[PDB]
């Protein structure tokens, strides 16, 4: 099996464990990732899709003509760029002058879309086309590990165009986080936002703490040892703000943040220098 | 051209609807010619054909959706006589776009609307026969 | 063939697009037409008695009429004719009002010209008309009742009150329906047992009621006066004749099983009397509980216990039904945001009206699920399962504003310590006394109300319920705390539902219950003949209208019954067996296998016969013909159409 | 004083009935079949800590009251976590709704400098968050390349995500100026 | 017991009861103190939700009822002594003088053309003119003049373009003495009259309306050929208002209860005026919006999502007319939590269902009590809806409280059958 490989921005720029991960898990796997060269911001919904729609659905449809031309479906492993890419696609596709619009403006960069590939979900590849039983034949030491999930806003949302689980009580990551023996704890407001979506991150850095010192708060007197998501947007929420949240309140928290990559490399045996956690500002 | 056009509905779900289409003042081509009839399985193709030879232009099928007949079955027996029309009719220069059939529930007057619109328009586009 | 041509103006209906003096004119001008007419309203009176007076002098044998859909007022002018001495088969109708003048607006000249080409078919198929007598039937003066809650009680007693036998089947053990699980009602908060009871007892004693309860119908056939009736009687194995409901073998079982009544939170026997009050005051044994110890077998002393007991099939036959089947409790299970089924301390209206209730099986006391103990603080949710499109439920259930208003003033007026909460989106008290009840629930009880649907219900360690949800007055969003929450779950059509309407033959509307004749005035007919809707059946109501309906019901199926004798049309499909070849590829043709074949020739009985048409339109030499539909009435039109 | 004449009521002053209409003809159409419940606020994160209450914003773009709305800070609260979207018994596309007004507030000037900054770092880099010196030596450790194969490797890609932003008028919107690579 | 019945009230209720009774063999009386039978119904111009023409789906069954063997039909007529029980009630109806002969009136209507003096058309609801002679509506059963001495001159033109001698200008109420067993009260209602709300200013500003009387102008047949026209100036109005609950739900006024169909007949005429005037903006001030009913609920979401109607949660503190005879609604957005003071062309009050005018006497003459929102009252409020403790006397229709057409139409039927019951025992 081949399939494109999008890598977005901060996964590749800021933390680039996850990705050496997940190389060596589809290699493991037996799936060739394609790189798609060229490609840039997907663009990040949260800022372009609340300036210009225009724009954001344009680039993001020239980041799936990279892939329509390389014949594969795109999979990414980040919730904010599944979810503009994922929402540009059936867009383009279910429309016809907004079709039109963006290909006229790709006129320009020589391009066409064609709606021709499918957006994938890093998690919702791994459950389907692996499956449960394969992840666990390759796990080399069960891990002894109390791990709070977060899903992410736009993993499951919005559910009528995506229909991956049910938005309310998923269970699918929870399933594959326990498949490598780590017990996935129910803490409160578990499918609550990590707050960095929206742009509001960037616009009111306060607001979006609260949001993280909430949901941490939470996982704490869960008495989870990690967070675990599958978002690399949601993965620098939590890391960076956990030493903001420090700095401002002074409040400790100090819950190490792994991708769903890292910990089914941990679950794997891959080498400790693999999962790049120097780049985690909270020590793992 | 103004074509002519004869159409068949069953009494109870597309004539139905054909009525539901005029109570909310659903405007559509007057081109069109309804003959009521108990059930769809009532229609052969002797009387499309009849229609055609007699100067028609375009002839109309309605009934009732198939599970929806008020006498059960007939709907089917008419389904398989307007396949075997549809078979028959380009033997003798008649395009089968000129021959259309489509299944209309009692309260579906802005289907049986647009039907008529479009099957108006095809008509007339084909030309005098 | 001498044929009256009269054009209806129906005020400016047609006549304001089509012009009635053009379209007249040229009826009196078409061959074989003597008297073309116009008046401003036809179906009234006076339109009546101008075409009974025109056949009357001129002598009109063939009448045809350019007005609304034949749908509408075929049957007014068929009796018209009758009364002035036509064969009904002989009148022609000509669509120019929904076909003609409602759609071509923009295109008078058009309009009129269909309108001459419509009187013209018109005429081409009256031209060859015959007469053909139509056959009348008995009406069997019996009726059944499907359900035995308060409406189909009504039902039954009204019925059975005029004189007429009626039979009543009802699924479970005993009759009552939901009305006997209430333990008061709105808005007088009265008991409604101690008023549901006698009419009970009087169905259970009517001279003229046969009461089959635990037992389903399966089969359904014939038509009005002539309903053939299978119903099948689950075993009991008690009998029913013997046992007195004394319920020592319910006092000496091992084995406990739910009980039905109780909706999920009370316990009773696998040998269990659903009620003290059932009609009939009867055991029942549940075998997917029992395990056959014979304890029950041993200690009864009438000899009512019969575990060797089968199913028994009764054969009835009808002249009308009635379906009474009621409702279910929606099942609040699939809102995973309010989390029924999962927290411990989140219950149901229906589950709240047994606890409440001093026979239920909590002695009316209402105590929390976790604990047996009193909940100091509690929230009510509107609208669950209903006006949700995330579900499906588009519709109002139309009774949870207000017995959830009558539950919180029960829960003040036993425990006036405890705290009562609302969130509602509406409050719908419409009916006659509800907006008094409404304005008592504050001003006396000091029910509390904000008008938020909540967003979540979040369980918090010590099981207590936190209600997010924004006051929208307020304009805040608020996070409050109760020791039990009440969920106002909305009514859904029974389970089964769709069998028993597939099995009598009847369509449902559009929130899953069954459709009426017509919305305004026939709201507990349907369009099979005779078979009537009474009570929620037809959609979600309080137990007045319910009731109103059910007596409805009993008058609109007495009337046939009183007639004694229907009308059957003579549509029916005619063979010349001078011409019949006994090819026999119309047998099959036939649904209800209307056609046989007797003397080498087609024959068919009229009684079967519906007349569909489709084996006319089979026969290749035309040998079979279906009367008032011709083959040669069909082609005069089709060549009328175009010429 | 507590005196305010105009914020405390509404006239057809402060109504702009083509604003409404554009938001539903640009997809906002379901906003006009609110009923209003409060599902939405009471299930909006940001709502129960900021200002914010997504079910006025829906009532205002109904009503049509452009300025109250475009000119709102807390329209920048919500984070897209499409909770309300989710559970709205009506079925509105709230987060639709929410982002049509930010595209004519930022259309209008308010835009925040750190979101032109993000969008000044695409249009210069094609990457909302670029690479940094740490990172690439973290990257050439573990075997991946110096550069990931993006718009950082390739200046033809740059070029292409560049002409794409003339061509929408981004830079205008946020008011880069290309002679000398900033914002103004 | 006598088999004989008395339905009181000839409108939808009354007409239904009446019919279902013949049908099972009973004679009946029925009495109508208008000239013609209909009702309110009558006055309609389509019903909700379906939408669908009131008089369309009525007429049939005012000719069933004018032209039934079982029916005696006693028109223009009222109900003045009731003596005796059930099985034995002896009634004395008087029949008003119509001045016209029933028997030789063919309802052509000459007359009407030839008559000088106008009047107020009552089936108009203040509204529509007609003449001194009148037949209500073209519909009307029976199809018969009647002429008001009120406003007659006695000029003598309609006796000479009379072809049938029906004009009786010497004519004299008649009594009339029925035997029955049974007696079916119909009497329906009256239109709340919201002149006392004095904020609203109903009979003050010119273009402030009732509910009915937009029914009667939206009615094709109605004074305004169907037209929705300000009464200041003649032309459509670009703005409409809508007002809930006015005489209901309010204290102020001692109306404490809801009149069950307001909600309802508001939307659905705010429907047909977008239909009529697309371009019309229409909004509605409303408290709770009580859609019950079967498609009710999805008859208010299509009012919101196909028509574009607008609804405001705030019951409206003022109605001010403005120099140019527009009106400004000052009231409360509750959503909104902010006054709101909105210009319109035209107000329409949704004004609620009292008891008709003339109840108390009826009330007192059969001798029935009334329940506390005035209408009458019934024997059970869960469980006998139609009966009354009067034994032999039951109700159907509005005469029990406000309700819709098939809550009627069912109450009415099952009071026909609870009146059979004991007419079919016999003793
Ligand atoms: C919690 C709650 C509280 C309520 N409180 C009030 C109140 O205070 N006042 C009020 O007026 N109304 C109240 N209602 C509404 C009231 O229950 C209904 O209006 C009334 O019960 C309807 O009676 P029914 O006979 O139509 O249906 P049901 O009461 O449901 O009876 C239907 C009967 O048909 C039987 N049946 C079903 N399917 C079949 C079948 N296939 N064959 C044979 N029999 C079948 C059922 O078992 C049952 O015996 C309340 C409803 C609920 C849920
Ligand atoms: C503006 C408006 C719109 C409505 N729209 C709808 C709608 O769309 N759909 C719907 O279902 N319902 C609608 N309704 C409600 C509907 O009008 C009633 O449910 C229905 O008219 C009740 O019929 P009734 O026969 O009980 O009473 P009425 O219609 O009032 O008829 C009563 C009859 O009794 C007569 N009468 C009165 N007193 C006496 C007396 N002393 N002696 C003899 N006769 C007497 C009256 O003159 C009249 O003929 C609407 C109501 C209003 C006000
Ligand atoms: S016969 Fe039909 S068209 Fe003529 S007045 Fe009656 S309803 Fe209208
Ligand atoms: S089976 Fe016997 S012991 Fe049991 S209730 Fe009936 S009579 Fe009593
Ligand atoms: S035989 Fe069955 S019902 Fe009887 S006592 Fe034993 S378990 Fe109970
Ligand atoms: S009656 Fe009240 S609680 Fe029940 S569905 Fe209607 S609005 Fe909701
Ligand atoms: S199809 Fe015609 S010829 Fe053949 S058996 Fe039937 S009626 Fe006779
Ligand atoms: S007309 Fe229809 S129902 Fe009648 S015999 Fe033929 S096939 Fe049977
Ligand atoms: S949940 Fe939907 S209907 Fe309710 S207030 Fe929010 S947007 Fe409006
Ligand atoms: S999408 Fe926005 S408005 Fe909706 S819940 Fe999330 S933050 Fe609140
Ligand atoms: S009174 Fe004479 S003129 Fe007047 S409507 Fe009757 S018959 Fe015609
Ligand atoms: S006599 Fe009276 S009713 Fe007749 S025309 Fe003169 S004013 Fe009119
Ligand atoms: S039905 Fe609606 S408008 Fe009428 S009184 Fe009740 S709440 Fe007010
Ligand atoms: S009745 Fe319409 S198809 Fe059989």
């Amino acid at each position: 099996m081949e399939i494109a490989y999008f890598l977005g921005c901060i996964m590749n720029n800021r933390y680039p464990g996850i990705e050496k991960a997940t190389r060596v898990l589809f290699d493991k796997l037996g799936i060739e990732l394609k790189d798609m060269e060229g490609a840039s911001c997907c663009p990040a919904p949260g800022v372009f899709g609340s300036f210009d729609k225009t724009t954001w659905a344009a680039i993001a449809a020239r980041n799936i003509t990279i892939a329509e031309d390389m014949g594969a479906d795109i999979m990414t492993e980040c919730n904010g760029c599944f979810g503009s890419l994922f929402e540009t696609n059936h867009l383009l596709k279910e429309d016809e002058e907004m079709k039109a619009k963006i290909n006229e403006i790709l006129k320009e960069t020589g391009r066409e879309y064609k709606g021709e590939v499918n957006v994938r979900h890093f998690a919702e590849v791994l459950y389907n086309d692996v499956g449960l039983d394969k992840l666990s034949e390759l796990v080399e030491k069960p891990l002894n590990l109390n791990v709070a999930v977060h899903y992410g806003c736009h993993f499951l949302k919005p559910s009528d165009e995506i229909n991956i689980d049910n938005p309310e009580r998923p269970t699918i990551l929870d399933e594959i986080v326990e498949v490598t023996g780590a017990k996935s704890v129910e803490y409160k407001d578990k499918m609550m936002c990590c707050g960095a979506g929206g742009g509001v991150r960037s616009r009111d850095l306060d607001v979006a703490l609260d949001f993280t010192r909430e949901k941490l708060t939470n996982m704490k007197e869960a008495g989870v040892d990690a967070i675990v998501n599958v978002c690399p947007f949601c993965h620098l929420q939590f890391d960076v703000g956990q030493m903001e949240i420090k700095d401002k309140f002074g409040e400790e928290f100090d819950i190490p943040v792994l991708h769903l990559a890292q910990l089914l490399g941990l679950a794997m045996g891959l080498p400790k220098e693999d999962l790049v956690v120097d780049a985690h500002q909270v020590c793992v | 051209f103004e074509p002519k056009i004869v159409g068949f509905c069953c009494n109870w779900c597309s004539y139905g609807g054909a009525d539901t289409a005029g109570t909310a003042r659903m405007q559509y081509p007057p081109n069109v010619r309804i003959i009521r009839v108990m059930c769809s399985g009532r229609v052969n193709a002797s009387m499309i054909l009849k229609a055609f030879s007699e100067g028609a232009d375009g002839v109309f099928v309605g009934g009732c959706h198939i599970g929806d007949c008020h006498y059960d079955s007939g709907n089917y027996k008419w389904k398989r006589r307007a396949r075997f029309i549809e078979d028959i009719l380009p033997e003798f220069g008649i395009d089968k776009e000129r021959f259309r059939w489509e299944w209309i529930s009692a309260s579906e007057g802005e289907k049986f609307q647009k039907t008529m619109q479009e099957f108006y328009e095809t008509v007339k586009y084909l030309g005098p026969l | 063939p001498k044929i009256g041509v009269y054009v209806c103006h129906c005020g400016v209906n047609i006549g304001g697009v089509v012009d009635v003096e053009a379209v007249r004119d040229y009826a009196a001008k078409l061959p074989n037409v003597v008297i073309a007419k116009d008046y401003k309203y036809y179906c009234s009176d006076p339109g009546q008695l101008e075409i009974q007076k025109d056949i009357k002098e001129l002598g009109i044998n063939r009448v045809v009429v350019a007005a609304c859909s034949p749908r509408l007022h075929e049957p007014t002018f068929r009796r018209c004719v009758e009364e002035a001495g036509l064969n009904q088969f002989l009148f022609e109708f000509a669509n120019i009002r929904e076909h003609d003048s409602w759609v071509h607006m923009d295109n008078p000249e058009g309009a009129t010209e269909k309108a001459k080409d419509l009187v013209r078919m018109a005429v081409a198929k009256a031209r060859l008309l015959e007469p053909l007598e139509a056959s009348k039937v008995s009406v069997d003066d019996k009726a059944l009742v499907i359900g035995g809650g308060v409406a189909g009680i009504q039902a039954a007693l009204d019925l059975a009150d005029m004189g007429f036998k009626t039979y009543m089947v009802e699924k479970r053990p005993s009759i009552s329906g939901r009305m006997g699980q209430l333990d008061k009602t709105f808005p007088t908060l009265d008991c409604s047992m101690c008023i549901l009871a006698p009419k009970m007892v009087d169905v259970g004693k009517h001279d003229n009621i046969e009461l089959i309860t635990y037992a389903e119908v399966k089969e359904v056939d014939g038509y009005i006066g002539n309903f053939k009736v299978k119903i099948e009687k689950k075993p009991r194995y008690i009998d029913e004749e013997l046992c007195t409901g004394c319920g020592s073998c319910v006092e000496v079982c091992p084995i406990e099983m739910p009980n039905y009544f109780d909706e999920g939170i009370g316990m009773t026997k696998a040998v269990y009397i659903p009620f003290p009050q059932a009609v009939p005051l009867c055991a029942t044994i549940d075998k997917d509980y029992c395990i056959e110890c014979m304890l029950c077998d041993e200690v009864c002393e009438r000899g009512a216990v019969k575990h060797d007991q089968e199913p028994e099939e009764i054969e009835i036959e009808v002249g009308t039904i009635i379906v009474a089947t009621g409702y279910d409790a929606y099942d609040p299970t699939e809102k995973l945001e309010y989390g029924y089924g999962r927290h411990t301390n989140v219950i149901t209206g229906l589950e709240l009206e047994r606890m409440i209730n001093a026979s239920g099986p909590t002695d009316g006391k209402v105590l929390k699920p976790s604990d047996g103990e009193k909940p100091k603080r509690v929230a009510f949710i509107h609208c669950v399962g209903s006006r949700d499109e995330q579900i499906g439920k588009p519709y109002c259930s139309r009774v949870c504003c207000m017995y959830i208003m009558k539950n919180a003033q029960l829960i003040k007026d036993k425990m006036p310590d405890t705290e009562v909460t609302l969130y509602y989106m509406d409050i719908r008290a419409f009916g006659k006394g509800f907006e008094e009840f409404y304005k008592r629930s504050q001003e006396k009880y000091g029910i509390k109300f904000i008008r938020g649907r909540p967003a979540e219900v979040i369980e918090n360690p010590d099981l207590t319920l936190t209600v997010r949800s924004e006051d929208t007055l307020l304009g805040k969003v608020t996070e409050y705390d109760y020791d039990m929450v009440v969920l106002g779950v909305g009514l859904v059509p029974p389970e089964g539902a769709e069998t028993l309407r597939q099995t009598i033959g009847l369509s449902k509307s559009a929130d899953g219950f069954l459709m009426e004749a017509h919305p305004k005035l026939r709201p507990v007919d349907t369009l099979t003949d005779g078979v009537y809707l009474a009570g929620v059946a037809q959609g979600p109501k309080d137990i007045p209208d319910a009731v109103a309906q059910a007596s409805g019901a009993a008058a609109r199926a007495a009337i046939p019954m009183v007639k004694g004798e229907v009308e059957i049309e003579p549509i029916i499909a005619v063979t010349d067996s001078d011409v019949c070849g006994g090819c026999e590829v119309c047998i099959e043709l036939c649904p209800f296998g209307a056609i046989s074949i007797e003397e080498g020739h087609a024959n068919v009985n009229v009684a079967l016969c519906k007349g569909c048409g489709t084996c006319v339109a089979a026969c290749p030499s035309g040998a079979m013909d279906q009367q008032h539909f011709k083959t040669e009435q069909i082609m005069a039109q089709i060549e009328a159409a175009l010429n | 004083t507590l005196l305010q004449r105009e914020e405390n009521i509404i006239r057809k002053g402060n109504i702009d009935k083509e604003f409404s209409e554009k938001i539903k003809a640009a997809g906002g159409d379901s906003l006009e079949y609110c009923f209003q419940c409060g599902t939405c606020t009471g299930s909006c994160p940001s709502g129960r800590r900021t200002p914010y209450r997504v079910r006025q914003i829906i009532r205002k773009a109904n009503v049509g009251l452009k300025d109250e709305i475009i000119s709102d800070p807390t329209l920048w609260m919500c984070t897209t976590c499409y909770s309300c979207q989710e559970r709205c018994p009506r079925k509105v596309k709230i987060v639709d709704v929410v982002k049509l007004a930010r595209n004519e507030a930022a259309k209008a000037g308010f835009m925040a400098p750190a979101h032109k900054a993000v969008g000044s770092f695409v249009i210069k880099t094609g990457h909302g968050v670029p690479i940094n010196d740490a990172t690439m030596e973290l990257r050439k450790a573990v075997g991946l390349g110096e550069l990931p194969p993006t718009t950082h490797q390739f200046p033809e890609a740059l070029e292409e995500v560049q002409k794409i932003i003339k061509a929408t008028g981004f830079d205008q919107l946020i008011g880069y100026n290309w002679e000398t690579g900033e914002l103004e």
